[PDB]
């Protein structure tokens, strides 16, 4: 093992590529960071629907055989989201609201736990929430926490 | 005999030496790196290194042929 | 397994050795020393 | 007041300095001070351990001593011992559950 | 509710324990506990207690209100699950699994306790409820179960500082160091006595005071408490209060030798008495009379032993038998001359008592795994 | 002492190593 | 009672047989301790006269003190029993833990690395 | 006879599992005499290679305790002593396994209970190694030759093979006999002078048993003399019900050993006509004695001023720089190394499965030189 080291390490580099998705016979369409769109095969360690769109890849360099997959990368939304960096909050922080706590569980708590509690009135769900007031007042760590 | 192995491998990393930035690994000892050409790898190791010593960001080291871990 | 034949048939330890130092001395000190105020 | 106790115990420090033993009597004129007052004042920098060292009744001889005694090499290497029993108390939970 | 619970057990302590005090603490524990549906924690106590033979209808008119708080919980969860809150049936009893803890057993406080505890996505409500576990961990003295929800009660503070959530925790932890002979410990966490607060538990502030300086006394030494216990206003005014421990405290750093065991007798007979020290005021004072013959007689070399009776402490011969005692107790490092009647002392150096310690734990960890290692591997 | 203390109790700890690679392999494969 | 430092028992047990006569047997016992008590004489003692340890064993003057001063030391001297207490020669030697420690450092080294 | 020892048994058993001693003697009397026909012809008849001795070594071994729970006590015994020799005699030749086990401590068990010679034996015997006897009569077996040297005046010899016997013995109950030696691993170390706590697991026996003899070595723990006879009286029987009072009567030489190391430490220049006062020797003028036995047989060393009557002793100190912890190391320095070389040497039993050591491949090599000609042509 360890004087095969000296020997297999002669080998090249592999490719990481980009899975938009894949195409008929054994094939898929791939593109790389900064450089253009393939279509190449799969090895046949690979499963067809094991393959993500949206997936990175391993890839040999010499036939772009695919080789394995890379994990994956981010959602495009926890990215931007994180990028954001909202302030968290909770009930446990909330300061003397405790009717406006009860009015917004009304219109959005109740057509999630109990969507059928309105098909007990034969009357639509909401759908939109207007919140006002000066600012400093609570209205993020509202919104976040619900 | 093994010891006769054992420091032999080590000639990859003579002087002729590119440089990468390691990323990730996909399991032990094999894993991914992002080259300061731009582009990203999935390279191999050599088996000296501390993994231990890998990750702030690591400024790596990597063969410019084979292109894989020094 | 466990036939074991029969030729016959923290809470304790801190407690245990001051049980073994502390064992048979007087047992009741408010008098003995309010007693040696005067003999001692 | 409290700046003539730190004088105070600052010149007692400095006349004691230069020997090993001597009587209370010659430190008493030496500091130009009593020796109830000496003797209990030397009796709490060996309570305080600020100074050490020890007292005689008999007529007054202060014994003076200094060693720095070792002390990394033992405690340290103890400590290891009730890390390590603690290990060996984790290795019931691998061990003495497992097989 | 836990709040006064801690009070329900030392006067269990003072029901059964002192023998012939057996009457009022009879008397004021059951005019706790034959109200405020107190049902489970006394059976054993009435078997302890005499007979008490009507206490059937005592026992149903409680089982009977605490079927109305079941009953009424058995009301709630229903309509709190058709329109839901935050689970407002764990919220229910998250609040009143608590009067399940106090006047229902263990179970339905502990599992509710569970229950509940992956309900608040914060850690407001999640370590109250650790530190109800805690408590009742306390009073069914869970020595195992305190060691669980310590750690996780400490896993929540790093997020937040919550020093309304780690000094009184400390007071938790000086009360586990305390109820263990863990004594450099007990003063360490008792060591702020401003950020601790007029408690629930130690209702008296200066009970707390009365416990710190007697873990101190121990756990501390002079270079500490003539810079510590002595210049601290938060614990001169307290004990201001005080005479006795103010004088108890006292005697022992004026070298007031004689009148320090007539005090001693009193606080040590009051340690005696006392829940949770009653464990150990045996090691107390043994501690304390070789800690104030050593701080002497590490003073003088030729001090004689007809000195100590009328200036120390009376009775030549009980210094004697007393001092015997602490030397062939392999303490008290001096040598005690008899038939010219003088006490000498020496000095060991640090080489040898430091080694001893060392070989114990040496032989304490070849034990383990001398015994692990017959154990695994059949 | 300290570090034939140590040294034991790690290979102890390998032979743990081992019994879990024994005794979930035995019923595993066969 | 010969087990512990009890002498004078055994010797009152000499002659307080109420078995039998056991005469072979105390003067098997008669001797035995006799060296023991000439073992004693050798002990850390100060200067004892010609009464005290003359009337240890059993005897008033004869010249078994001549036998036991001569036999062994505490000299016959002017009503003295001389003390050579020197137990100087053996200590303050290196070379036997430098010889046996330097045996015991190669017999760590052999369950060290070279394999058993 | 792996069927018909079994087959035998099978029946050998619940007959006399129970034992039913009323008319069930002669019928399990003449089943072993079948099962001891099929014992002759397993003693004669092709035991080579097929466990018909080793597998019926287990069945023989077994059926020597229900043998010996009817046919010991109530029958002859003296008779199985010459058949257990002639067994023992067939033993260790055609095979050394499972038959020098069990053979000697089924032969110890009552030779112990007698006086005959039998322990020397034991010392010259071969079979005193059975190799690897299966951890029950292996673990019990350091326990039957430790009371060997108990009765044969223990030199601290055996307080390890009891203390071996003890951690190599189960978990199933200590009333087996591990109370037994729990009790007699330390009657051995109280002949030494050495005692720890030994009430320290309450679990099912350190409650029960342990009364009078922990209330022994409370009076061994003091330096009182005619303390000992207050125990010595009060359970002078309860000690003759196991049959240890022949050790016991030995202790009052350790006792005193005790005091003389006692006061000798404590004091340092006390005359000689207190020490017989205070340890209640009612005799000063042979506590010259017990003192100078206590100079001559090693323990304390400096002199008795006898004409004068005080014995002074002397400050000996820095013990470290004498060698003597050095060997308090070597002792463990090496058995540490070896517990680290046994933890090696049971280690590697584990490596297996190890199939393959695959360098990289063969066709991904044919298709690096594939690649590898086409850049080479390139
Ligand atoms: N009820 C409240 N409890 C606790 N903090 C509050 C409360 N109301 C406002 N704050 C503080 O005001 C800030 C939130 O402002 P908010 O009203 O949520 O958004 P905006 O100010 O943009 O309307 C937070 O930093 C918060 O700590």
């Amino acid at each position: 093992l360890l004087r095969e080291e000296l020997q297999l390490l002669q080998e090249q580099g592999s490719y990481v590529g980009e899975v938009v998705r894949a195409m008929d016979k054994k094939k898929v369409l791939v593109k790389v960071h900064p450089e253009g769109k393939f279509v190449v095969d799969v090895d046949k360690n690979i499963d067809i629907n094991d393959v993500t769109p949206n997936c990175r890849v391993a890839l040999r360099n010499d036939s772009y055989t695919l080789h394995k997959i890379l994990p994956n990368k981010v959602d495009p939304l926890v990215s931007l989201m994180m990028v954001e960096k909202v302030p968290d909050s909770t009930y446990e922080m909330i300061g003397g609201l405790d009717k406006q706590i009860k009015e917004i569980k009304e219109v959005i708590e109740l057509p999630v736990k109990h969507p059928e509690l309105f098909e007990a009135l034969g009357i639509a769900q909401p759908k939109g929430v207007l919140l006002y007031g000066p600012p400093g007042t609570g209205k993020t760590l509202l919104a976040r926490a619900v | 005999e093994f010891l006769h192995a054992q420091e032999e491998v080590k000639r990859i990393q003579s002087i002729p030496l590119v440089i990468g930035q390691f990323l990730e690994a996909v399991d032990q000892n094999t894993a991914i790196v992002g080259s300061t050409t731009g582009s990203n790898y999935y390279v191999r190791i050599l088996s000296t290194i501390d993994r231990e010593l890998l990750k702030p960001n690591a400024s790596v080291a990597l063969h410019k042929h084979s292109n894989a871990l020094v | 397994m466990s036939e074991k034949k029969q030729p016959v048939d923290e809470d304790n330890w801190d407690d245990d050795n001051v049980e073994d130092d502390f064992s048979n001395q007087l047992r009741a000190e408010l008098e003995k020393h309010g007693y040696k105020m005067e003999t001692s | 007041a409290k700046l003539y106790d730190n004088l105070l115990e600052q010149n007692l420090i400095r006349v004691i300095e230069p020997f090993s033993r001597v009587q209370i009597e010659h430190i008493s004129s030496l500091i130009k001070l009593s020796k109830a007052d000496v003797e209990r004042k030397l009796s709490q920098m060996i309570l305080d351990k600020k100074f050490h060292g020890i007292l005689d009744q008999g007529e007054g001889v202060l014994i003076i001593f200094d060693e720095p005694p070792v002390d990394k090499t033992y405690e340290a290497a103890l400590e290891t011992i009730q890390n390590m029993s603690k290990v060996v108390d984790s290795l019931y939970n691998k061990a003495k559950k497992l097989t | 509710p836990k709040n006064p619970d801690l009070r329900i057990a030392q006067l269990r302590f003072l029901l059964s324990l002192p023998e012939h005090r057996g009457d009022a603490a009879v008397r004021d524990e059951l005019m706790a506990a034959v109200r405020d549906n107190n049902m489970a924690p006394y059976y054993e106590a009435l078997c302890k207690s005499l007979d008490w033979q009507i206490d059937v209808d005592l026992l149903n008119k409680m089982k009977k209100a605490n079927e109305d708080e079941l009953k009424r919980l058995d009301e709630e969860l229903e309509d709190a699950e058709k329109n839901l809150g935050e689970s407002e049936i764990r919220d229910a009893m998250m609040a009143k699994a608590e009067y399940l803890c106090r006047i229902g057993d263990k179970e339905g406080a502990l599992t509710a306790f569970r229950k509940t505890y992956d309900k608040t996505v914060a850690l407001g409500h999640r370590l109250d409820i650790v530190f109800y576990l805690l408590r009742i961990g306390l009073f069914y003295m869970d020595n195992d179960l305190i060691t669980r929800n310590t750690e996780k009660a400490k896993s929540l503070i790093e997020e937040g500082g919550d020093w309304d959530r780690r000094n009184r925790l400390k007071v938790y932890q000086g009360l586990y160091c305390v109820a263990i002979r863990d004594f450099k410990q007990a003063a360490e966490l008792f060591l702020d006595t401003v950020s601790t607060f007029t408690s629930y538990e130690l209702m008296d502030y200066k009970t707390f005071v009365t416990y710190t300086v007697y873990v101190s006394m121990i756990a501390l030494e002079r270079p500490d408490l003539r810079e510590k216990v002595i210049k601290g206003a938060e614990i001169l005014e307290v004990l201001h209060s005080l005479p006795a421990v103010r004088q108890y405290l006292f005697s022992l750093y004026e070298c007031r030798y004689s009148v320090f065991f007539q005090s001693l007798a009193v606080v040590e007979q009051e340690m005696k008495k006392d829940w949770l020290f009653a464990p150990h005021y045996r090691y107390y004072v043994r501690e304390m009379r070789i800690h104030a013959y050593s701080q002497l007689l590490e003073s003088y070399r030729s001090l004689t032993l007809g000195y100590m009776a009328e200036a120390f402490g009376v009775g030549v011969e009980f210094i004697d038998q007393e001092l015997s005692r602490f030397i062939a107790a392999g303490r008290l490092h001096c040598k005690i001359d008899k038939v010219n009647e003088i006490v000498e002392t020496n000095r060991p150096d640090s080489k040898n008592w430091q080694y001893q310690e060392t070989i114990k734990k040496g032989d304490l960890l070849l034990n383990r795994v001398q015994k692990l290692s017959r154990v695994i591997n059949m | 002492y300290l570090a034939s203390l140590i040294r034991s109790v790690v290979a102890l700890h390998n032979l743990i190593n081992n019994k879990i690679a024994n005794r979930d392999a035995e019923k595993k494969e066969g | 009672y010969l087990m512990e430092g009890s002498y004078n028992k055994v010797f009152l047990a000499k002659g307080n047989i109420p078995a039998e006569s056991y005469t072979f047997f105390i003067d098997i016992l008669l001797d035995t301790i006799r060296d023991e008590i000439a073992g004693c004489i050798e002990k850390a003692y100060e200067k004892i006269l010609f009464t005290e340890a003359t009337r240890i064993l059993f005897f008033n003057t004869p010249k078994k003190m001549t036998d036991y001063a001569k036999k062994r030391g505490w000299v016959l001297g002017p009503n003295n029993y001389y003390s050579f207490a020197s137990q100087q020669q053996k200590p303050e030697d290196t070379t036997i833990p430098s010889t046996e420690l330097a045996k015991q450092v190669i017999e760590y080294a052999r369950q060290l690395e070279m394999i058993v | 006879r792996p069927r018909t020892g079994k087959a035998a048994s099978t029946p050998l058993l619940p007959e006399v599992e129970a034992y039913l001693q009323l008319l069930v003697v002669i019928f399990m009397m003449n089943s072993k005499r079948y099962k001891e026909a099929q014992k002759i012809s397993d003693d004669l008849m092709q035991k080579i290679s097929t466990q018909n001795r080793r597998a019926l070594d287990l069945v023989a071994a077994k059926c020597y305790y229900y043998h010996a729970r009817v046919y010991e006590f109530l029958d002859k015994l003296d008779v199985v002593r010459s058949f257990l020799h002639a067994r023992l005699r067939t033993a260790t030749l055609r095979h050394d396994a499972d038959g020098q086990a069990t053979l000697l401590n089924l032969l110890l068990r009552n030779y112990l209970h007698y006086s005959l010679y039998d322990q020397a034996e034991k010392l010259v015997s071969k079979s005193v190694f059975p190799e690897q006897a299966n951890n029950n009569e292996w673990a019990r077996y350091l326990y039957y030759t430790g009371r060997i040297k108990a009765i044969q005046l223990e030199y601290s010899e055996a307080r390890r093979t009891m203390t071996n016997a003890l951690r190599k013995a189960p978990q199933h109950t200590a009333v087996g006999f591990k109370q037994t030696v729990h009790k007699l691993l330390i009657v051995v170390e109280l002949l030494l002078g050495e005692i720890p706590d030994r009430l320290q697991f309450r679990q099912p026996s350190l409650k029960r048993s342990l009364m009078p003899y922990f209330l022994l070595t409370q009076a061994v723990r003091t330096g009182n003399l005619a303390k000992f006879n207050q125990v010595l009286d009060q359970f002078g029987e309860k000690f003759q019900a196991d049959g240890t009072y022949t050790l016991i009567i030995r202790l009052r030489h350790n006792v005193i050993k005790t005091g003389v190391r006692m006061i000798s430490l404590s004091y340092s220049r006390i005359s000689l006509a207190d020490i017989a006062q205070k340890l209640q020797l009612d005799s000063p003028e042979d506590a010259e004695f017990i003192v100078a036995k206590a100079i001559r047989d090693g323990v304390i060393e400096a002199s008795i001023n006898h004409e004068k009557g005080y014995v002074q002793s002397k400050e000996m100190i820095d013990i470290y720089s004498t060698r003597e912890p050095q060997l308090a190391f070597h002792q463990r320095i090496s058995f540490c190394l070896d517990i680290h070389n046994m933890s090696v040497k049971a280690m590697r039993f584990p490596p297996k499965s190890y199939n393959k050591d695959l360098e990289s491949a063969e066709e991904r090599r044919e298709r690096e030189q594939q690649d590898l000609e086409f850049a080479k042509e390139m």
